[PDB]
């Protein structure tokens, strides 16, 4: 990429979420969403492999129709209130549209089909951006409008996502898609507490970002899109085997690690609000997510899969190092739990 | 209680920083002394509980265990110096640290005031244990065993998480001290009848009940000796400690919500005891012995009579020490024999004279010989169970007859009869093997002299 | 077939190091890993520990209560009071529901 | 939640009002934890990059232990404020709307009759 | 390091290119006298000469450069290749797979020198001319069909990324001739080479290698006599027009990415270790773990270059 | 006797585009490692 | 004292630190210092703390 | 030593001085902030 | 507008039903997608015009400017697809399964 183009695109992919967050005029929030859609598509097809064009063409159509639905909600509001922004008075259907639409861009629940497929055809790098710096934008729009959205729908999309994410993940063996599925799940918890305590959504996101960003830079350190590929981690780079183990169990909710806090406080907030029906079912299938996380643990760490002689060759050569971010985001993530009170 | 804990944490720095050749002695020697500092908690001169500080407390029920948890780390590190002596010098220092973290976590869990501190630390102990079982497990099936050990505990665990957050909202703090001195009386609704099950079920799972105990036979089979010692001696008892502190609340329901478990346990005690009678794997038989002798405990922590409780406290500490002793000697046969089969290796006393004396004393502890805390324990649970319903003696009476039979069969077909013709010649006994045993039984003899210390909260 | 090592044999550590104590292969580490384990294990835990545990005084007050009973039984019997009255919390304190 | 409060500083980290609160003791266990959390990050890095774990980057080790800690004092300083605002806000309401939070009266255990469920 | 930053500020390959900044790979049979020719060609035009990539072309390139122990270098013997064809353990396929990895490292090291220095590179045989050995081996009982598929999969995954040889000087001494040469040479094993193998190799050169790279790159075949005279060939190389060839589209902003690839050896052969479990390739966890603990413990290897004190590295406490 | 490290066969299952292969799903084949297809 | 005589001081030191940290907790939880009912006494002469 | 001279053969002395020097600026600002802070806190409240 | 804003809205839903049920050519979706932007542009312009809200007329056009590029990206993906598969037909787009 002519480095100039790289700058323009990257600026847009970054001006995209930032305009959304900063503005209050919904319109300006919509174009922030629009710029993110335009900026991400070029990077998605960088290899320009036949799989890639498929990825972008799906991502784009799914993103575009949702963008149009979000605009329709703003256009309708404009006629039910002269304001260009959702208010207490807003017709309920107007808000529900925004939930569905925004739940498509974020890819939650019954609209979770595009994400796993686009996460499969894009590079590991652009995978991260597509999973974590593109969720900030839509979520911002929701978090702003939380007082007004429906508790019922969110919960249904929340629970569905948790289930779909978990069930989908169990079968998958491609890593990119295992992560895509996890993101659907975590995204679910996040949207469950939005109606009740938005501030916790912003924790269940950061922690997801501080967990997923190290996890993916791990997958690419050896650029392994297969579990079999990550399983030979012990030969290619032995040290990351320890933290890859804890980060994945952290992604699932197991108690000593940082990953428990988001689930724990979301459950505490939902029980405070009396959803002890919903919270219970979510926590239970949340346990299904750890099963596929630990199955990967087995292959990568607890058991040593057989490797190839040609690997001895890759050991010889100095391994290009993992950026510092890996460490700082691996530790702050695997073990901050002793510092939970200040996080929330 | 941060001397039983901080000095413990520092063990981790010592296992790592120390020389590869000297790593074993620094760690084992120091935790022996760590156990000596643990003995200070036993100095209770009045009935009031020693609340060290806001988060850390030790009452009669926890103190007898914290000392056992600190005591076994030395022993665990002495029983795994053989296997795990074939490793790369960084696999060892990981195993040693894993064992160290278990008692750091277990010491805190047994010494925790806030019930959810129990939960976080309670369910954390699975991480160190699953690594010990899966990473170093000899058999092809440990991946499976690990899954069983993680899911049975985890599916039970999330209900307890919801329940404890639930009581915090209902009462306003999960502090065991207050919860005790506050009025939390459930109201026998249909919902409460569920709360009670939510709180007890997670504890009932890791304390193998007849219905959910399949995890323990599978886990101890392929687990390395140190993991099997930890699971039998401290890990299973985590479930019992939880049931004692959690039933302070949910006071009214267990009067009538316990029948299901009580009957599950007493019939379970008979069947688990009996299948020990014909099981070819020795580690298998000890594990089911552990299920049955722990089925007695869930049937005393539910009858809830003063004697039951301390019968329970007596038996849990006693059976913990005895089971390990049995799992430790089973390993010594396994390493020379190279097979878990009970039928092979017949006649060992002819070739290992002393280990057989340790085998005999371990079996007599296993069955209820009378000048032993093991018998005092069962005698007491038996008494209360009789009080609950005189008929209970029949079922707790078929178990005693069966328990005698399998305990002696382990001695009769492993340590007597004609010697096996020529298995790989059985090298003589190391002094470590014998001490690891002596270290288990010498405390069993000393505790039996003054049973008062392990009697529980009730008495 | 794939490439892998043949199962290794287990050495008779008792063939060399005929004084093997079971802790480590080289002899000096072994000796110094039992001279410190029997010592810290038996010599100053089973001995000093049992000494200290034996001398814990009146554990859980059961040495105090066999005297307090004796002066209460001494006092109650001589003054003619019932040795263990049948209500503990005095009836006067208890305001019973009047219904 | 706490946003929308009167006087809210629209983009400020810790409003000067937080000056009134005590400063976090530099050795607060938490800041000390952040320190250890940091040292470990450093050590971990060395490990993943295959360097002598402890004897390398002794300059970095310092940057880490000293970056994390620096961050702590100024974060905790805030989180401490946020919590302190929460009380100001909470306690105030209890009063401004007193009736809704009345001080109910608790009877001595003598008066109260709790049903006795025998264990038998 | 080389990165966009450097590229952004100068450090452009295009600016550093010249009449003789080329890649010339001379390929021939078991003994085509190609080394000699390659050496001279490189000298005459002032280009770096890369020796044929053997089972050890990687240890020399990495660390002490001293010949690693056989098991550390993948346990491959060309010697055993010949004395025991169709071996039970498959040393011949393992030899071929390690050879492909070695030339992948050599070709990538060559491209890194070409784009950085600007000097050209003569690489003798290349990843592009490795398939002839495997084709002949499958034509013979040496390798089975799947073994072939596994090599082809690795070739399809890694070879396309690297740019093609500019020209591919070729010698063509026939099989009868080569057999004579080998026998005259003292190598006890090389001499047990089946004549058929020689022929099959030759064929795969002519039936496949020269026509296939001929349209994508200049091809200069010479017979034995022609090669003895490098000058003759040097002339032809100079009169080469390098007109065709995917190399035409390599703009600076395109080279940068290729450079950053070869600059990263761990990636060059990333797909060489793909988890396809054919039995010969598999090291096996217990054997592989041991070979690793032992290769990683060699002096200067236990830690990254610059940090292992054994070989005399210093300043580790501030690095 | 050494801890059983997984053999090739244990590894095999984890290959294939879906772990628990369905009736028609199994018919599928793993995605190309290069992320580029032959069509 | 660092010829392997410094690794031996790690744990012993942890005890000390623990003891210090422990006695700190006593300082914090010192309300009801002597204000408890069962144990309330007039500070005997020359004693400023009933329990420290 | 190394055929390809390690890039890390001799320390990046800039990376030391901005890593060391940066940390010593952090402390001197941090410790300053605390005592300065304590003061304001003390005086802001009665003492 | 009371019923003139219901025709446009249903136009957007009829265009909604279109983009969501594909059939063969991808162009027909994109084209449909655009049918919505026209309906949104018409409705935004209509209400702005009968609310005399001139401060908002900027929006009716910002909507079109962003929608045009959006479509530009969409068509470049489309051209990319009938360069890799010789057709815009969606069925071809089934490799990511
Ligand atoms: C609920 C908690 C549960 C915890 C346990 C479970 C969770 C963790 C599980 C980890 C393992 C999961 C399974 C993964 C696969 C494991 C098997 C495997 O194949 O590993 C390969 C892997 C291969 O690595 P390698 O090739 O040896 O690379 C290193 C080089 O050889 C060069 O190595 P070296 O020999 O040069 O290294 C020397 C260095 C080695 O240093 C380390 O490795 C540090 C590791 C820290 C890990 C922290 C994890 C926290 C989890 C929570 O020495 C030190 O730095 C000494 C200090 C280390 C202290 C560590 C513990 C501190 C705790 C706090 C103590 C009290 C506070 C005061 C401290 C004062 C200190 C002066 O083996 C490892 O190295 C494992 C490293 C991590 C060990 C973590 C132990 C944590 C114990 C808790
Ligand atoms: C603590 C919680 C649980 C911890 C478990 C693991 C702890 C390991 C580390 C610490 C080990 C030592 C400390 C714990 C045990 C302490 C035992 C002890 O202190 O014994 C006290 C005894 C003196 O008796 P005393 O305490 O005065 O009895 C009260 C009478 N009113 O002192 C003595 O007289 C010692 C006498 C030694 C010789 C005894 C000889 C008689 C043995 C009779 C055996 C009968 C048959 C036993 C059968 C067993 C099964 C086969
Ligand atoms: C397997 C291990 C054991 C699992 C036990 C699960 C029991 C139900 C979830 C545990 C939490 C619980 O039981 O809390 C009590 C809660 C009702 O509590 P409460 O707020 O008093 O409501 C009563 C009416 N107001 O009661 C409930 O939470 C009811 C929850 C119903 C759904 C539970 C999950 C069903 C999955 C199918
Ligand atoms: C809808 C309800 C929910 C879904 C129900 C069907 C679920 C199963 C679907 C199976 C696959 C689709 C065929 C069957 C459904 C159908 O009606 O066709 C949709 C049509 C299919 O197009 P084609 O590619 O020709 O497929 C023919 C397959 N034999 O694709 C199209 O129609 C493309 C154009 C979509 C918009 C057409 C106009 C819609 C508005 C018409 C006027 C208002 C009608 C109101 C009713
Ligand atoms: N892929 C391969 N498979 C088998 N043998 C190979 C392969 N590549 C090179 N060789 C062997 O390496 C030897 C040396 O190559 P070459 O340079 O042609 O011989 P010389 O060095 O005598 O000129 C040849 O005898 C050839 O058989």
């Amino acid at each position: 990429m002519n480095p100039i183009t790289l700058a323009i695109i990257y600026f847009t992919i970054f001006l995209g979420p930032v305009i959304t967050m900063s503005s209050t005029n919904l319109m300006l929030m919509w174009v922030g969403l629009e710029f993110s859609l335009l900026a991400i598509i070029p990077m998605l097809i960088n290899k320009k492999n036949p799989r890639s064009t498929e990825a972008a063409t799906k991502y784009f159509v799914t993103q575009a129709t949702a963008s149009m639905i979000i605009l329709l909600a703003i256009v309708l509001n404009y006629k039910q209130l002269g304001t260009w922004m959702f208010q207490q008075q807003t017709n309920g259907l107007i808000l529900n549209m925004t939930l569905m639409a925004l739940s498509m861009k974020l890819g939650l629940a019954p609209f979770h089909f595009w994400l796993p497929e686009v996460t499969q055809g894009i590079p590991l790098h652009m995978g991260l951006i597509l999973l974590t710096w593109q969720k900030i934008a839509p979520l911002s729009i929701l978090i702003q409008i939380y007082p007004l959205l429906n508790s019922t729908i969110i919960l249904m999309l929340a629970i569905t996502s948790i289930f779909m994410g978990a069930w989908g993940g169990l079968n998958q063996t491609q890593m990119r898609k295992i992560m895509a599925y996890s993101s659907i799940a975590h995204m679910g918890w996040m949207l469950a507490i939005l109606p009740y305590n938005p501030s916790l959504t912003l924790l269940n996101l950061m922690i997801y970002i501080i967990l997923t960003a190290p996890m993916f830079m791990a997958l690419m350190l050896n650029n392994s899109m297969t579990i079999n590929s990550i399983s030979l981690l012990w030969n290619k780079t032995p040290a990351m085997l320890t933290m890859i183990s804890l980060m994945l169990l952290s992604l699932g909710g197991l108690p000593p690690l940082t990953g428990f806090l988001p689930k724990w406080i979301i459950i505490t907030e939902l029980m405070k609000n009396n959803c002890l029906i919903m919270a219970t079912l979510m926590a239970m299938m949340a346990l299904l997510n750890l099963f596929f996380y630990t199955r990967l643990i087995y292959s990568t760490s607890l058991t040593m899969f057989p490797t190839n002689n040609n690997s001895k060759m890759m050991t010889h050569q100095t391994k290009t190092k993992p950026n510092l971010m890996f460490s700082t985001l691996a530790i702050m993530s695997t073990m901050t739990l002793p510092l939970a009170p200040q996080l929330i | 209680m941060l001397k039983i804990i901080l000095p413990s944490l520092m063990l981790l720095p010592l296992t790592w920083l120390s020389s590869p050749k000297k790593t074993w002695t620094n760690v084992t020697s120091y935790s022996f002394l760590i156990s000596l500092t643990s003995l200070t908690l036993l100095w209770q001169t009045d009935e009031n509980y020693k609340n060290f500080s806001n988060m850390f407390s030790s009452d009669p029920l926890s103190t007898p265990l914290i000392i056992l948890t600190a005591w076994l780390l030395p022993l665990m590190l002495m029983a795994s110096q053989n296997h795990l002596k074939k490793d790369n010098n960084v696999l060892q220092k990981l195993y040693i640290s894993m064992l160290i973290s278990l008692q750091i976590l277990l010491i805190m869990t047994f010494s925790a005031t806030e019930l959810i501190m129990f939960y976080i630390l309670f369910e954390a102990t699975l991480i160190p244990t699953l690594i010990i079982i899966t990473r170093w497990g000899n058999q092809t099936e440990r991946l499976n065993a690990g899954i069983y050990f993680l899911f049975y505990t985890l599916i039970g665990s999330i209900p307890l998480l919801i329940a404890l957050i639930l009581i915090q909202n209902h009462v306003g703090t999960l502090n065991l001290m207050i919860l005790s001195f506050t009025t939390h009386t459930l109201d026998a609704s249909w919902s409460n009848n569920l709360l009670w099950l939510a709180c007890m079920m997670a504890f009932l799972i890791k304390m193998p009940l007849y219905g959910v105990h399949l995890w323990l036979p599978k886990a101890h089979v392929e687990a390395p000796i140190a993991g099997s010692m930890i699971l039998a001696a401290i890990l299973l008892k985590l479930g019992s400690y939880g049931m004692i502190r959690i039933s302070i609340i949910l006071d009214p329901l267990t009067k009538y919500m316990a029948y299901p478990f009580i009957l599950l346990s007493l019939w379970g005690m008979i069947m688990t005891s009996s299948i020990c009678l014909r099981q070819t794997d020795l580690k298998s038989l000890i594990a089911y012995s552990s299920v049955s002798h722990m089925a007695l405990v869930i049937a005393s922590i539910m009858i809830q009579t003063p004697w039951s409780f301390m019968g329970a406290t007596m038996l849990m500490i006693a059976h913990g020490l005895t089971s390990s002793l049995l799992f430790c000697l089973a390993n010594s046969n396994y390493e020379r024999i190279h097979s878990r089969t009970m039928i092979m290796a017949r006649g060992l006393q002819m070739v290992f004279p002393l280990m057989a004396t340790w085998w005999l004393m371990a079996s007599l502890a296993n069955l209820a010989l009378p000048p032993s805390i093991n018998l005092m324990g069962e005698l007491f649970i038996t008494m209360s169970l009789f009080s609950w319903s005189n008929f209970t003696i029949i079922l707790m009476g078929i178990n005693i007859i069966i328990t005698g039979m399998y305990s002696m069969y382990m001695i009769i077909t492993t340590q007597r009869g004609k010697l096996t013709n020529h298995m790989i010649n059985l090298q003589p006994s190391h002094t470590r093997e014998l001490t690891l045993m002596a270290l288990h039984m010498i405390p069993l003899i000393l505790l039996t002299t003054s049973p008062k210390l392990i009697t529980g909260l009730t008495m | 077939q794939w490439q892998e090592d043949p199962e290794p044999e287990d050495e008779n550590v008792y063939a060399k190091n005929p004084d093997f104590h079971g802790y480590d292969s080289d002899p000096v580490v072994d000796v110094w890993n039992m001279r410190a384990v029997f010592f810290f294990g038996f010599s100053i835990v089973l001995v000093f520990g049992t000494t200290f545990v034996a001398y814990v005084p009146d554990y859980r007050m059961q040495e105090w209560a066999r005297r307090e009973a004796e002066r209460l039984v001494k006092y109650r019997e001589v003054n003619g009071l019932p040795i263990m009255e049948s209500n503990y919390f005095d009836p006067s304190k208890i305001q019973l529901p009047e219904d | 939640m706490m946003n929308g409060r009167p006087g809210h500083e629209p983009l400020k980290f810790l409003p000067d009002e937080a000056r009134s609160l005590p400063p976090p003791k530099l050795n607060d266990p938490r800041l000390v934890y952040m320190g250890l959390l940091g040292y470990c990050t450093g050590l971990m890095d060395n490990m993943l990059r295959m360097r002598p774990v402890m004897r390398a980057g002794l300059h970095r080790q310092l940057l880490f232990v000293t970056s994390f800690v620096f961050a702590g004092y100024f974060y905790l300083k805030r989180q401490n404020y946020l919590y302190a605002v929460k009380d100001h806000d909470m306690f105030g309401y209890i009063k401004l709307h007193p009736e809704d939070f009345p001080e109910k009266e608790k009877k001595t255990y003598a008066e109260i009759l709790e049903p006795f469920h025998p264990v038998r | 390091r080389y990165g966009l930053l450097a590229a952004i500020l100068g450090d452009k390959t295009t600016k550093k290119l010249h009449e003789y900044s080329r890649v010339i790979t001379v390929d021939g049979n078991i003994c085509s006298g190609k080394n000699k020719l390659a050496k001279e060609i490189a000298q005459q035009l002032g280009m770096k000469h890369y020796p044929e990539a053997g089972i050890q072309y990687s240890s020399t390139t990495t660390g002490d450069g001293r010949p690693l122990d056989i098991e550390f270098s993948g346990s491959c013997s060309l010697e055993k290749f010949y004395d025991d064809p169709k071996s039970n353990d498959g040393n011949s396929y393992r030899l071929q797979s390690w050879l492909y990895a070695s030339r992948l490292l050599q070709y990538a090291d060559a491209l890194e020198h070409l784009l950085s220095t600007g000097q050209g590179v003569v690489l003798e045989r290349s990843i592009y001319s490795d398939f002839v050995f495997l084709e002949a081996m499958y034509n013979q009982g040496y390798i089975r069909k799947q073994c072939v598929d596994h090599y082809n999969e690795i070739k399809r995954l890694t070879l396309p990324e690297y740019l093609p040889p500019h020209a591919v000087i070729y010698i063509d001494v026939p099989v009868p001739e080569v057999q004579s040469r080998i026998q005259k040479k003292g190598d006890p094993h090389e001499m047990k080479v089946t004549s058929a193998y020689l022929q099959d190799i030759e064929n795969a050169y002519k039936k496949t290698f020269l026509p296939k790279m001929s349209e994508m790159c200049e091809v200069l075949v010479y017979d034995s006599w022609e090669a003895e005279d490098p000058t003759k060939v040097v002339e032809d190389i100079e009169y080469l027009k390098y007109n065709k060839g995917p190399w035409l589209k390599q703009d600076d902003w395109t080279f940068h990415y290729l450079r950053m690839l070869v600059q990263d050896k761990t990636e060059v052969l990333n797909y060489t270790t793909i988890p396809v479990y054919l039995p010969e390739i598999t090291i096996g966890a217990h054997q592989g773990s041991r070979i690793y603990n032992s290769f990683r413990e060699l002096p200067g290897r236990k830690y990254a270059p610059g940090y292992n004190a054994e070989v005399g590295d210093k300043w580790i406490w501030l690095k | 006797a050494r801890q059983w490290q997984p053999d090739i066969e244990w590894a095999e299952q984890f290959s294939g585009a879906v772990m628990y292969p369905s009736k028609e799903t199994a018919h599928w084949k793993p995605p190309p490692w290069n992320d580029v297809d032959i069509l | 004292l660092l010829r392997e005589h410094w690794v031996h001081i790690l744990v012993p030191a942890g005890f000390v630190f623990g003891c210090y940290l422990d006695r700190k907790d006593d300082e914090k939880l010192t309300a009801f210092r002597n204000k408890s009912m069962l144990f309330q006494r007039e500070l005997r002469p020359n004693e400023e703390v009933t329990w420290k | 030593f190394y055929v390809r001279e390690p890039v890390n053969a001799k320390p990046n002395w800039l990376a030391v001085g901005l890593s060391v020097g940066a940390s010593v600026f952090m402390w001197i600002y941090l410790i300053q902030t605390h005592n300065e802070d304590v003061l304001e806190y003390k005086r802001r409240n009665g003492l | 507008m009371p019923s003139t804003f219901f025709n446009l809205t249903m136009a957007f839903s009829l265009s909604l039903l279109g983009t969501l049920m594909f059939r063969s050519h991808l162009m027909s979706t994109l084209l449909c997608l655009e049918g919505m932007v026209l309906s949104l542009f018409i409705m935004t312009s209509v209400t702005s015009l009968n609310s005399n809200s001139m401060s908002s007329m900027p929006i009716p056009i910002t909507i079109l400017v962003f929608a045009a590029c959006e479509a530009a990206v969409g068509l470049a993906l489309l051209v990319k697809v009938s360069n890799t598969y010789g057709t815009d037909y969606v069925q071809n787009l089934n490799l990511l399964q």
